[PDB]
C-alpha cells in the first residue's frame, strides 16, 4: 500500500538520477576520461533501482532494468554479474509477460555454455521447458528442451537426472500418437532399473506402460513382447498387473467387450487410475 | 447374524487393500525421491573442498609474495 | 466361539488404528522430505556462484599485480 | 562459581577498558589523527566482552554491548557486519527483554531488505511473529508478519514456505478473524495440489476444512459449496468426510440435537480429534435452537 | 480342519501385529533423523550467505584499493 | 460364505506380501538417511571452516595493506 | 607398504632434518632472522612426514609428530591451524593410547572457546565423552561433559541436539538411582514435543519411562502422578503403556507376584525388552 | 548434423590454434624466455577446446586433449590443477576406451595420497573398482581395490560407507574364493551393527548368509556356529529364516533330497530366492552323495 507508493515513488527518483547519471558520465568521460568508475556506480543504481522496483510490485520495469544494467556490465566486458542480472531479468518476466523471458534465458544459457560448465545450463533448459509447457501447446518446443537438458545431464554422468527428463519426454511422446520414441525410452529405462537396490521396487511400473503402449500397433506382437519382458524379469508374473494384461487380451480376441469394461472397472474401484491411462485404454477400446 | 458378519467382512478388506495400497505407494516415491538429494550432496561436497584449496594455496602464496615484496 | 469373533473385531480395531497413524506418518514425511530438497537446490545455486566468483577475481587480479612488475 | 564470578569481573576490567578506549580515541583523533584503527579495535574489544560476558550467563548486559558495538561500527559505515551484530544481539536479547529484541530485529530486517537478500528478511519476520504470538498475547501483528513473510517468499519462487505460511494465517485468521479470507486461503492452497507425486492423497483434509467454514456462515451455502466440491474433485465423493458432512448436514435440518450427538461421539471413537475441529463443532452445535 | 484354518488365521494376526508395532516403532525415529536434518540445513546456508558477503565485499574493496 | 471366506484368504496372502515390502521398504529408507546425516556433518564442519579462515585472511590482508 | 615402512624410516630422516631445522633456531636463524617462513615450511615437513606416519599405521609415532608439529606452530599466531593439528592429535590417539587424547582435545576446546565457536566445542565434548563411556569406568565425568555440551547447544537454540544429550543424562543417572534429575529430564523432554507435527508420536514413551522412575520412589504418589499424565493428555490412556502401569500398579495393592509377572512376560511376547527398562523393573519389583 | 558440423569445424580451428601454441611453446623454451605464462595461455586454450569438444560428442579426441594439457601443465611446479585435468580426462575415457582411464586416474590417485585427502582417493578407488567389475572381465582386481577402500575408510572413522564396502567384497569373495574370509568379515559386520537401534534390525540377513557359508564347507561345524550365534544373540533362534537352517540340516543328514527341495521350494513362498543364495543351495545340493 502506502510503502509500495513511496518506494514507487523514491524509484521514479532514482531512476531520473540513473538516466543523469549516464547522460554526465560518458559527458565526463569525454571531457575529462575519468575511467570507469562512473560506469560501475551507475551499474550499481541499476540495480539497486530494479531491486526497489520488485519491492514495489511492478515486474516489468524491474525486468527492463535488470536488462539494462546486464547489456551495459556486458559492454564493460564483465560477463559474470550481467549472467546474474539476465537470470534475474528472466526470473522477473516469469511472472506477466514470459516472452522475452525466453529470449533472455536463452541468452543467459548461452553465455553458461560459452564458458564450459553445463549443469546450470541444463536447469534453465529445463525451466524454459516447463514455461512453454505451463503457458503455451507448442509441445514440441518441449521435447527438443527437454531432449536437450537429458543430454546434457546424461553425459556428466548424472543419471538419476536424465531418466525424469527422459520419462518426461516419452509420456509427450506416447501423448503425440507416436510410439517408437515412448517404447525406447521406457523399456531402456526399465532395463537400466534391474539391478538397482533401491529402484527394482518400482522396476516393473515402466515395463507395463510400454506393454500397453506397445499393444497400440497389434496384439501378438504385444503377447510377444509381454512373455520376452516376464522372461527377462522373472518376478513380473507375480504383480496383478499381468493378470490383467492377460485379461485384456484374451478377451480383445474374442469380442467380449462388456468383460473387458468390467474388468478394467474392477481395477479401477481397486485402485484408480489417471488420465493418462484412462485415456489409452478407451483409445484401445476404439477398436 | 451373518449379515453384520460379511459387512464387516467386506469393510475390512476395501479398507485394508486401500490403505496398504497408499502407504506402497508413497513410501515407493519417496525412495526414488532419495536419490536425487543424495548425489547433489556429493557436488555440493565436491565444489567446496575445491573452493577449500583453491582459497587456501593463493592466501598462502600471496602472503609469501608480499612478504617478499616487504 | 461369540466372544472369539468379538475378540477379532477389538483386534481389527487395533489394526485400524496403527494403519490410520502409519498413513498419517507418511503423508507428514513426505513434506519435510520435499522441503529438504528445496533448501538443498539453492545452497548448490549460491555454492556454484561462489566458487566461480572466486576463482576469477583471484585469477585475474594475480596475473594482473604479478605481471605489472 | 570461580568462572562465573572471574568472567564477570575480566569483563567489567573490560568494559572499562573499551570506554577509556574510545574516549582516548576521540582524544587521539585530533591529537595524532591515526584514521579509524582506534575504533575498530575498540569494537573488537566490545565484541570479545560481549561473547565472554555471554558465556557468562549473564544476557541484557551482552546484547547492550552488542548494540553498543553495532552502533559504532555501522558508525563508520560498515553495514553487514552491523546488521549480523544486531541479529546476535537480538537473539542473546531474546531471554531477557523482548522489546528491544524487536526493535533490533526489526532494524536488521530493514537494513537487509535494503540490501537485497528477501529470504533472511523472511526467516526474521517468521522469527519475530513466533516470539510475538507465543508469550505476547496479540493476534493482528502476527497475521501481519506471516502474510508479509508469505508475500516475500512468493517473491522467490519458494512455493512450499509461503503455501505452510498461509495456512497458518488462514487457520489463525478463522479462529478468530471473519472466514471469508479462511474461504479463499484454503480453497486455493487445497485445489493447488491436485496435480502431483505425493501431494496429492493429503489435499483432502484443506476441502474438509473449507467445508466447515462454509457451513458454520449458513446452512444454504453449506450444502452449495459441498456440491461444488463434489463435482470438482471427484474423489472427495468417496472420502469418509464426505459422509460425515453429508450426515451432519441432514441430521441439523431435521432438529434432532441426538443425531449430531451420536454422529460426532461416533467419528471421535474411530479417530481422535484435533482440538480445532471440536471447538468448531460445539459452536455450530450451539444453534441448533 | 477349518478350525485349524481360522487358527492359521489368529497366528497371521499375530504376525501382523508385530510386523505393524515393530515397522511404526522404526519410522517414529526415521522422523526424529530427518527433523534433524532440516534443523542443520538452516546453519549450513546461513553460514554459506556469510562467507560469500564477505568474501565479495573483501575482494571488491581490495580490487578497487589497487587502482 | 465360502466364497468370502475364500476372498477374506486371498486377502490375507496380499496383506503378508505387503507388510513384509513395507517393511523392506522401510529399513532401506533408514540406512539410507543415516548416510546422508553423516555426509552433512562433514559438510557442515568443512564449511565452518572455510569461513573463520577466509575471515581471518581477510582481516590480516587489510591490516597488511594499512601497513603500505 | 614395506618401503613406504622404509619412507616412515626416511620419514625419521624428514624429522631429523628437521631436527636440524630447529638447530637452524638454534645458530642459524641469526643470519635467517627473517626464515620465519622457514619455521613454516618446517612445520610443513613436520606435517607431511606425520602424514607419511599415518599412512604407515604407526600411530604413537603419529601422534607425537602431530603434538610437536601444533607445539612448534602455535607461536602465538595462526592459532586455528594449531587447533586442527591438536584434533587431528586427538583423533589419531583415539586408537592405541587415547589418554594424552583427552588433554589435547581439552586445550583445543579452551582454544575453540577463547574463539567462541560453540558448536564444534560442543561435539569434542560428546568425542571425550562417549571416549571416557567405551574405554574408561568414570561416568560422572561424562555427565558433567555432558551437562556442559548441553548447556552450550541450548545456548544457540539448537533444541534437538541437546534434548538427546539430556537424554542419555537422564538415562545415566537414573542407572545412578538419583530419580530427581531423571524424572525433571523426561518430564520437560515430554512436554516439550506435544504441539509440534514431526515429533508428536513419540510422546507415550517418554511418559511411561518417566512414570516408572517415579513410581520407584513414592508408589502413593504414582498413582497422583499419573492421574495428573492421563488429564494433561487424554490420548495417553489408550497406548497399551498406560494400560500395563496401571495394570501393575493396581495389582501391586495385594501380595501377588503371579500376577505381575504373566503380565509382564504378556507384554514382552509382543515385543522385546532392552536391558535398562528388564532391569529397573527386577530391581523395583523385588519390594 | 549442422550444429556437430559447426562444432567440428570450429573445433578444428582451434586444434590448429593449439598447435600453433605448441609451436609458441617451443619457441619460447629454446627461443624466449618466460614462456611459462604463454604456455598457460597455452593451457588456456587447449582447456576450451577439450571442453567445446566434450559438447561435440567426440570424446576420444576431447580426452586425449585433456591429457595433453595435463601432462603440459605438470611442467610448472603445479600440483592440483594436474589432478583437475587427469580426473576429467578419466571421466571422458570412462565411456568409449576406458583402459587408460585406468592408469590417468591411478596417477590422480598417486598425486593425492601424496597431497593428504584420504577421502578422495577412496571414492576414486571404488570409482575405478566399480568400472572394472562393470565392464572389464576379472574379479580379483577388484578384491584388492574394494581392500584399499574400506582400509581407508575405516582407517578416518567413516564407519558407515566402509561397512557396505567389506560386505559386498566378502560376499563377492564367497562366489569364487575360500570361505573363511566370508566368515570374519560376515561376523564381524553383524556384532558392529547390532547395537545402534536403527541399521540392527538387519543383522539377522547377514548371519544367515554366514551360516549357508559354514555349511556349504561340513556339517558340523555348521550346527557348532548356529548354536553359537543363536547363544550370542537370542532373537535369531526364534525367527523365520533361522528355522529354514533346522529343517534343512535335519533332512541333509538323512540323505533325502524331496524334503529338502520341498522345504527350500517352500521357502520360496513370500520371498523370491535371488541368484546368488539359489546358487548356494544348488552347489550345496549337488554333493549330497
Amino acid at each position: 500500500g502506502m510503502d509500495t507508493s513511496g518506494k514507487q515513488a523514491e524509484a521514479m527518483a532514482l531512476l531520473a538520477e540513473a538516466e543523469r547519471k549516464v547522460k554526465n558520465s560518458q559527458s565526463f568521460f569525454s571531457g575529462l576520461f575519468g575511467g570507469s568508475s562512473k560506469i560501475e556506480e551507475a551499474c550499481e543504481i541499476y540495480a539497486r533501482a530494479a531491486n526497489m522496483f520488485k519491492m514495489a510490485k511492478n515486474w516489468s520495469a524491474a525486468g527492463n532494468a535488470f536488462c539494462q544494467a546486464a547489456q551495459l556490465h556486458l559492454q564493460l566486458q564483465s560477463k559474470h554479474d550481467a549472467a546474474t542480472c539476465f537470470v534475474d531479468a528472466g526470473n522477473a518476466f516469469k511472472k506477466a509477460d514470459p516472452q522475452e523471458a525466453i529470449n533472455c534465458l536463452m541468452r543467459a544459457i548461452e553465455i553458461y555454455t560459452d564458458m564450459g560448465r553445463f549443469t546450470i545450463a541444463a536447469k534453465h533448459h529445463i525451466s524454459i521447458a516447463e514455461i512453454y509447457e505451463t503457458e503455451l501447446v507448442d509441445v514440441e518446443k518441449a521435447i527438443a528442451h527437454y531432449e536437450q537438458s537429458a543430454d546434457y545431464y546424461k553425459g556428466e554422468e548424472s543419471n538419476s537426472s536424465a531418466n525424469k527428463c527422459l520419462l518426461k519426454v516419452a509420456g509427450y511422446a506416447a501423448q503425440l500418437e507416436q510410439y517408437q520414441k515412448a517404447i525406447d525410452i521406457y523399456e531402456q529405462v526399465g532395463t537400466s532399473a534391474m539391478d538397482s537396490p533401491l529402484l527394482k521396487y518400482s522396476a516393473k511400473d515402466y515395463f507395463f506402460k510400454a506393454a500397453l503402449c506397445h499393444f497400440c500397433i497389434d496384439m501378438l506382437n504385444a503377447k510377444l513382447a509381454v512373455q520376452k519382458y516376464e522372461e527377462l524379469f522373472p518376478a513380473f508374473s507375480d504383480s496383478r498387473e499381468c493378470k490383467l494384461m492377460k485379461k485384456l487380451l484374451e478377451a480383445h480376441e474374442e469380442q467380449n467387450v462388456d468383460s473387458y469394461t468390467e474388468s478394467v472397472k474392477e481395477y479401477d474401484s481397486i485402485s484408480r487410475l489417471d488420465q493418462w491411462l484412462t485415456t489409452m485404454l478407451l483409445r484401445i477400446k476404439k477398436t | 447374524r451373518a449379515d453384520q458378519l460379511a459387512d464387516e467382512s467386506l469393510e475390512s478388506t476395501r479398507r485394508m487393500l486401500q490403505l496398504v495400497e497408499e502407504s506402497k505407494d508413497a513410501g515407493i516415491r519417496t525412495l526414488v525421491m532419495l536419490d536425487e538429494q543424495g548425489e547433489q550432496l556429493e557436488r555440493i561436497e565436491e565444489g567446496m573442498d575445491q573452493i577449500n584449496k583453491d582459497m587456501k594455496e593463493a592466501e598462502k602464496n600471496l602472503t609469501d609474495l608480499g612478504k617478499f615484496a616487504g | 466361539a461369540l466372544s472369539e469373533i468379538e475378540t477379532r473385531h477389538s483386534e481389527i480395531i487395533k489394526l485400524e488404528n496403527s494403519i490410520r497413524e502409519l498413513h498419517d506418518m507418511f503423508m507428514d514425511m513426505a513434506m519435510l522430505v520435499e522441503s529438504q530438497g528445496e533448501m538443498i537446490d539453492r545452497i548448490e545455486y549460491n555454492v556454484e556462484h561462489a566458487v566461480d566468483y572466486v576463482e576469477r577475481a583471484v585469477s585475474d587480479t594475480k596475473k594482473a599485480v604479478k605481471y605489472q612488475s
